RNA sequence: ACGAGACUCUGGCAUGCUAACUAGUUACGCGACCCCGGUCGGCGUAACUUCUUAGAGGGACAAGUGGCGUU
C-alpha cells in the first residue's frame, strides 16, 4: 500500500497554505519549489511531499478543502 | 479577417515539447526539444499520412532539455537543459563542439546574439551568464540580478540599441545593456510569476507573459508601458509574426492571436479535435515558433505531438 | 576520411559482451571465432536469432567483433545476442536515418523485449539459519 | 621526478576533502598533476555469534570496515611535495609519500 | 528473412486447436512462435502471465523434476527435440499437432475436492479452469513419461514420444488418459 | 622499514592501540571525569588529547601525574623516547557527556546516598545543561535480596534507525558496593545545532521546516521606473 | 512522546560530469603463421572512458490516463 503519513501531509498542507501562488500542476516544477522553499533532509520525503502538493493542487482546482 | 487551418502533427516524441526552432536557411526543417533527453530534427515531406519525419536525434543531455536556439548560419545549435550544462551541437554529424560549464542549477533559457558571437543563459540560480563562442564566460552578473528564478532571456534583433530583455519569477522584468552589462530599466506591475518575453523583429516593442493571463506590452527605446490585454488562461509562450503585424500567445490549451493595429482577436485556435469528454483535462501548449516567412505556425503540446498550422485566406 | 565506429555492451547476470560495429563486408565473430563455433551448439538458434530476424542485407555493410568476459554459458549467449542487436541499432541510429532504426526497433521489441532491454534479476544474499537465501534448516521438536 | 602520494583512510568525506585540497593546491601552483585515481575499496568482514553462551536462537553479527585508498602523481622536486603535504592535514587521513 | 518461424525444422502454422475453451491458453500460432523452447523467463511474476508462455517451453519447464534433474534445461530441450523427431518419423504428422491434441484429450474437465473436517473422507464435484486443465495435462504427460522411463532399457526420448502418441487418440494405454478418466469417474460418482 | 605490515593490519593495530589506551585511561582517571582520548598523527610526533572535567587535578602538582602517564605509555606501547607528549584540556557542557554523568552517579552512590536522590539530581543537572531528554536506568539488588530496576524516562528519546547513532550517547558503568554489583545505563539525546559544538549537524529525518516569505507589494497600476 | 513510518547499507541505470602505466578500449608501427585479407592475453607508443574501478549529482512520486469509492 501507498498511504502518506502525517508528516508528509502536514508539510504539504503548510506548503499549500503558505506558498500558493508559485505552484502548479507539474510535479517537477513544484518539486523544485519545495526543494528551495523548505529544508527536507532526504529525497524520497521530498518526492512524496511534492506528489501530495500536486494532488492537493488538483483538489484545490475543483473546490475548497477543510484543512 | 482570416482563418488558421491545421495540416498535421509530428509524432515521435515521448515527453512534453519544450522548444521549437526553425530557420530561413532550411524551410523544410523543424528542430524541436522535448521533455525527453533527445532533441529531434525533423525532415518535412508534406504527405497525406505524415507531415514530417525525424532526421537526426541529438543526445548527450542527462535531464529535461528546456530551450534550444539555432545559430544564424544554420549549421550550429545551442541547447539549455536541466543538467546545468549547455551543448553546442553540429547539425551535420550530431556531435558537440564545446560544452558550457559553470551553472549549478537547472537552466531555463539560452540565446544567441545577433552577430552570433555572444551567448546569454538564464537558469534556476540568481545569475545570468555571458559566454563567448568557445564556452568561456566573459562576465556573469550574480549580485545585482533577479531575486529568484530567471525564466527567459532574449536579445535585440538590431545592433542600434543592443539590449537584452530578461523575465523571471520575481515580477520584475529587466533590461540589460550588452556593453557595460548592468541594469538599465526595470519594470514592475505584473501580478504572478513570468513565463516568457518576446522582442518584435523591428526592435521597438516587446511582449511579456506570465501567470495572470495579461499580455503586457512595453517598449525597447523608452521604458513606457503601452497597454495590457487579457488572454484568458495562463500564458506560456509568446511570439511575433515577422511580416504581419501580429502577436500570438499560448494561453493554456488554446492559442490566441490578436491584431496589433486594431486591438481585436483575429482567431481562436482552440483544440478542434474535441474527443476527450470522458472526464479529462485538455493538453496545454508550452512552445510555439513562427516561420521565417510568417506562413506556417508550429506549436508544441503536452500530448507528445507538434501541431502545424497554415493560413488559408 | 571519417571512420564509422560504435561500441555497445550487454549484460544478463554478470557477463559483459561488448560488440564493435565498423564499416566493411559482412562477418560476425565473437572472441575471435564465428557464431557457428560457439558452445553450447543447442543455443545456436538463440545466437543466430537477430541475424535470422533482420536478414543478411542489414548486416552486409557492417562487421561485428564481440569481446565477452564473465558470467556462465547461457548468460554469455544472451549477453552476446543482446549486444549484437544493441550495436546494430546504435550504428543505424547514429549514422543512418532513424526511421530505419524504427522499423528495426519495433520488430525487435515485438518479437522479444530482452534483445534491447537487460534483465534486472540478481542473486539474493544468503541469510543465517538456513542453507540458502530463503530456505531454512529443518526444525526439530521435543 | 616521479612523485607518488598515497592517501589511505577509513572515512570518505574527510578523504575527499583533503584530496580536493591537495588537487586545488596542485592546480593553483600551476604544475602537471595526475587526477585522483580511485582504487577499489576493501571490506573487512568479521561474523560472530551474539550470545556469549550456547543458548538462544542462532543469531549472528555482521561487522564491516571500509577502507578507501587514493593515489595522485606529481612532477616536481621533493621540497614542494613536503611543503604541500604539510598544510591543513586531517587527523583521520593517512598521507604517505615515496619516489620511484 | 523470417517468413515463418521454423521451430528447429517444423512449421508453426496450419495447426488446429479443436477445443474452443483453450484458444487463448495454447500459445503456438503466429505470435508466440520461437526457434527454440529456451527463453529468458519472467512468466511467473504476475498472476496470469504464464498463459502466454509457449506450450513446448512449458513442457520443457515441467519435464525436469525429482531432485537430480533440477536446473538442467538443455537436456530437457534435446530430449523434447528428439521426441518430436521420433513422433514425426513414426506417425508422419507434425509434432506440434500431436502435442496440442495430447493436451486437449488428456485434460480433465471435472474434479472432486475434499470437504469436511481433518480426517473424514467426503468429496464434492466441481468443474475446472481452462488454465488448470492445461497444467494438469502437462503434469500428467510429464510424470507418465518419467514413470514409463525408469529401470528400463527404453530411453525417455521415445517414452515421451509414445506418451503423446497414445494420449492423442485416447487409447487408454497411457498413464495420463487413465488418470484423467479416474478423476472423471471419482468426480462423476458423487456429483 | 623491512617489516611494513599490510594496510588491513595497520588499521587493526591502530584500533587495538586506541581501544587499549582508552581502557587504560578510563580505569585510571575515574576521579576527574574522564570522557575519551583523541589520538592525532603528526610527522615524527604523536600527541593524545585528554578531555576531562577537572583539568587542574589530572596534572597534579607541577605536572607529575601527566609525566608518569607519558612514561607508562612510552614504556608499555613500545614508542621512541621523547616522541609521546600527552595534553589535557577541559570540555564544556558536562551535562551532555554520558560517561562523565555516569561516573558522577557512580561516585555519588559509592560515597553513600539515596539512589533516587542522586538520579533525580543528575537528571535535573542534565536538563539544566540544555539537553533534549534523557533516561537513567539503575539495575541491581536495590534494598533487598531480590534485584530490581528503576527507570526514569522524561523528555524525548529515539530508539530505532540510523539517527540513534549520532543523537544519543550511551555509557555503561558498574558500581562495586558491599552487597553486589550495580549497573548504570545513561543515555542523553543531544539537541540539533548548526554550529557543530553542542550536537550533530544533520536534523531529524521526520523534521521539516519552511522559511517565511517576505511581504510583497501587489501594484494595481502598471508602473515603470529607470535607475542607473 | 515512543513504536511503525521516516533513517542507513547493498542491488537494479546514466554512451552525460570528474580521473586512471597497480584497470582498459580504439587507431598506428614492428613481429609470427595461412590463403589479396583473417588470427595473436606477441612487442611498443597517439587519443578516449565504450569495459572495469569510485566520488558528487540525477531518477520513482501512485507522476499521467480509464474505472470503483461519501467521489
Amino acid at each position: 500500500g501507498r498511504v502518506r503519513t502525517k508528516t508528509v501531509k502536514k508539510a504539504a498542507r503548510v506548503i499549500i497554505e503558505k506558498y500558493y501562488t508559485r505552484l502548479g500542476n507539474d510535479f517537477h516544477t513544484n518539486k523544485r519549489v519545495c526543494e528551495e522553499i523548505a529544508i527536507i533532509p532526504s529525497k524520497k520525503l521530498r518526492n512524496k511531499i511534492a506528489g501530495y502538493v500536486t494532488h492537493l493542487m488538483k483538489r484545490i482546482q475543483r473546490g475548497p478543502v477543510r484543512g | 479577417t482570416e482563418q488558421m487551418t491545421l495540416r498535421g502533427t509530428l509524432k515521435g516524441h515521448n515527453g512534453w515539447v519544450t522548444q521549437i526552432a526553425t530557420t530561413p536557411q532550411f524551410p523544410d526543417m523543424i528542430l524541436s526539444a522535448s521533455r525527453d533527453k533527445t532533441i529531434i530534427m525533423w525532415k518535412l515531406t508534406r504527405d497525406e499520412t505524415n507531415y514530417g519525419i525525424p532526421q537526426r536525434a541529438l543526445r548527450g543531455h542527462s535531464h529535461f532539455v528546456s530551450d534550444v536556439v539555432i545559430s544564424s548560419d544554420g549549421q550550429f545549435a545551442l541547447s539549455g537543459s536541466w543538467d546545468g550544462t549547455l551543448r553546442l551541437w553540429d547539425l551535420t554529424t550530431g556531435t558537440t563542439t564545446r560544452r558550457f560549464v559553470g551553472h549549478t542549477k537547472d537552466v531555463l533559457s539560452v540565446a544567441f546574439s545577433s552577430d552570433n558571437r555572444q551567448i546569454v543563459s538564464g537558469s534556476r540560480d540568481k545569475t545570468i551568464k555571458l559566454w563567448n563562442t568557445l564556452g568561456v564566460c566573459k562576465y556573469t552578473v550574480q549580485d545585482e540580478s533577479h531575486s529568484e528564478w530567471v525564466s527567459c532571456v532574449r536579445f535585440s534583433p538590431n545592433s542600434s540599441n543592443p539590449i537584452i530583455v530578461s523575465c523571471g519569477w520575481d515580477k520584475l522584468v529587466k533590461v540589460w545593456n550588452l556593453a557595460n552589462c548592468k541594469l538599465k530599466t526595470n519594470h514592475i506591475g505584473h501580478t504572478g510569476y513570468l513565463n516568457t518575453v518576446t522582442v518584435s523583429p523591428d526592435g521597438s516593442l516587446c511582449a511579456s507573459g506570465g501567470k495572470d493571463g495579461q499580455a503586457m506590452l512595453w517598449d525597447l527605446n523608452e521604458g513606457k508601458h503601452l497597454y495590457t490585454l487579457d488572454g484568458g488562461d495562463i500564458i506560456n509562450a509568446l511570439c511575433f509574426s515577422p511580416n504581419r503585424y501580429w502577436l500570438c500567445a499560448a494561453t493554456g490549451p488554446s492559442i490566441k492571436i490578436w491584431d496589433l493595429e486594431g486591438k481585436i482577436i483575429v482567431d481562436e485556435l482552440k483544440q478542434e479535435v474535441i474527443s476527450t469528454s470522458s472526464k479529462a483535462e485538455p493538453p496545454q501548449c508550452t512552445s510555439l515558433a513562427w516561420s521565417a516567412d510568417g506562413q506556417t505556425l508550429f506549436a508544441g503540446y503536452t500530448d507528445n505531438l507538434v501541431r502545424v498550422w497554415q493560413v488559408t485566406i | 576520411g571519417p571512420l564509422q565506429s560504435v561500441q555497445v555492451f550487454g549484460r544478463k547476470k554478470t557477463a559483459t559482451a561488448v560488440a564493435h560495429c565498423k564499416r566493411g563486408n559482412g562477418l560476425i565473430k565473437v572472441n575471435g571465432r564465428p557464431l557457428e563455433m560457439i558452445e553450447p551448439r543447442t543455443l545456436q538458434y538463440k545466437l543466430l536469432e537477430p541475424v535470422l530476424l533482420l536478414g543478411k542485407e542489414r548486416f552486409a555493410g557492417v562487421d561485428i567483433r564481440v569481446r565477452v568476459k564473465g558470467g556462465g554459458h547461457v548468460a554469455q549467449i544472451y549477453a552476446i545476442r543482446q549486444s549484437i542487436s544493441k550495436a546494430l541499432v546504435a550504428y543505424y541510429q547514429k549514422y543512418v536515418d532513424e526511421a530505419s532504426k524504427k522499423e528495426i526497433k519495433d520488430i525487435l521489441i515485438q518479437y522479444d523485449r530482452t534483445l534491447l532491454v537487460a534483465d534486472p534479476r540478481r542473486c539474493e544474499s544468503k541469510k543465517f539459519g538456513g542453507p540458502g537465501a530463503r530456505a531454512r534448516y529443518q526444525k526439530s521438536y521435543r | 621526478h616521479r612523485i607518488r602520494i598515497t592517501l589511505t583512510s577509513r572515512n570518505v568525506k574527510s578523504l575527499e576533502k583533503v584530496c580536493a585540497d591537495l588537487i586545488r593546491g596542485a592546480k593553483e601552483k600551476n604544475l602537471k598533476v595526475k587526477g585522483p585515481v580511485r582504487m577499489p575499496t576493501k571490506t573487512l568482514r568479521i561474523t560472530t555469534r551474539k550470545t556469549p553462551c550456547g543458548e538462544g536462537s542462532k543469531t549472528w553479527d555482521r561487522f564491516q570496515m571500509r577502507i578507501h585508498k587514493r593515489l595522485i602523481d606529481l612532477h616536481s622536486p621533493s621540497e614542494i611535495v613536503k611543503q604541500i603535504t604539510s598544510i591543513s592535514i586531517e587527523p583521520g587521513v593517512e598521507v604517505e609519500v615515496t619516489i620511484a | 528473412t523470417p517468413d515463418i518461424k521454423l521451430f528447429g525444422k517444423w512449421s508453426t502454422d496450419d495447426v488446429q486447436i479443436n477445443d474452443i475453451s483453450l484458444q487463448d491458453y495454447i500459445a503456438v500460432k503466429e505470435k508466440y512462435a520461437k526457434y527454440l523452447p529456451h527463453s529468458a523467463g519472467r512468466y511467473a511474476a504476475k498472476r496470469f502471465r504464464k498463459a502466454q508462455c509457449p506450450i513446448v517451453e512449458r513442457l520443457t519447464n515441467s519435464m525436469m523434476m525429482h531432485g537430480r534433474n533440477n536446473g538442467k534445461k538443455l537436456m530437457t530441450v534435446r530430449i523434447v527435440k528428439h521426441a518430436f523427431e521420433i513422433i514425426h518419423l513414426l506417425t508422419g504428422e507434425n509434432p506440434l499437432q500431436v502435442l496440442v491434441n495430447a493436451i486437449i484429450n488428456s485434460g480433465p474437465r471435472e474434479d472432486s475436492t475434499r470437504i469436511g473436517r481433518a480426517g473424514t473422507v467426503r468429496r464434492q464435484a466441481v468443474d475446472v479452469s481452462p488454465l488448470r486443465r492445461v497444467n494438469q495435462a502437462i503434469w500428467l504427460l510429464c510424470t507418465g513419461a518419467r514413470e514409463a522411463a525408469f529401470r528400463n532399457i527404453k530411453t525417455i526420448a521415445e517414452c515421451l514420444a509414445d506418451e503423446l502418441i497414445n494420449a492423442a487418440k485416447g487409447s487408454s494405454n497411457s498413464y495420463a488418459i487413465k488418470k484423467k478418466d479416474e478423476l472423471e469417474r471419482v468426480a462423476k460418482s458423487n456429483r | 622499514m623491512a617489516v611494513q605490515i599490510s594496510k588491513k593490519r595497520k588499521f587493526v593495530a591502530d584500533g587495538i592501540f586506541k581501544a587499549e589506551l582508552n581502557e587504560f585511561l578510563t580505569r585510571e582517571l575515574a576521579e576527574d571525569g574522564y570522557s575519551g582520548v583523541e589520538v592525532r598523527v603528526t610527522p615524527t610526533r604523536t600527541e593524545i588529547i585528554i578531555l576531562a572535567t577537572r583539568t587542574q587535578n589530572v596534572l597534579g602538582e607541577k605536572g607529575r601525574r601527566i609525566r608518569e602517564l607519558t612514561a607508562v605509555v612510552q614504556k608499555r606501547f613500545g614508542f621512541p623516547e621523547g616522541s609521546v607528549e600527552l595534553y589535557a584540556e577541559k570540555v564544556a557542557t558536562r551535562g551532555l557527556c554520558a560517561i562523565a554523568q555516569a561516573e558522577s552517579l557512580r561516585y555519588k552512590l559509592l560515597g553513600g546516598l539515596a539512589v533516587r536522590r542522586a538520579c533525580y539530581g543528575v537528571l535535573r543537572f542534565i536538563m539544566e545543561s540544555g539537553a533534549k531528554g534523557c533516561e537513567v536506568v539503575v539495575s541491581g539488588k536495590l534494598r533487598g535480596q531480590r534485584a530490581k530496576s528503576m527507570k526514569f524516562v522524561d523528555g524525548l528519546m529515539i530508539h530505532s534507525g540510523d539517527p540513534v547513532n549520532y543523537y544519543v550517547d550511551t555509557a555503561v558503568r558498574h558500581v562495586l558496593l558491599r552487597q553486589g554489583v550495580l549497573g548504570i545505563k545513561v543515555k542523553i539525546m543531544l539537541p540539533w545545532d548548526p554550529s557543530g559544538k553542542i550536537g550533530p549537524k544533520k536534523p531529524l529525518p521526520d523534521h521539516v521546516s519552511i522559511v517565511e516569505p517576505k511581504d510583497e507589494i501587489l501594484p494595481t497600476t502598471p508602473i515603470s521606473e529607470q535607475k542607473g
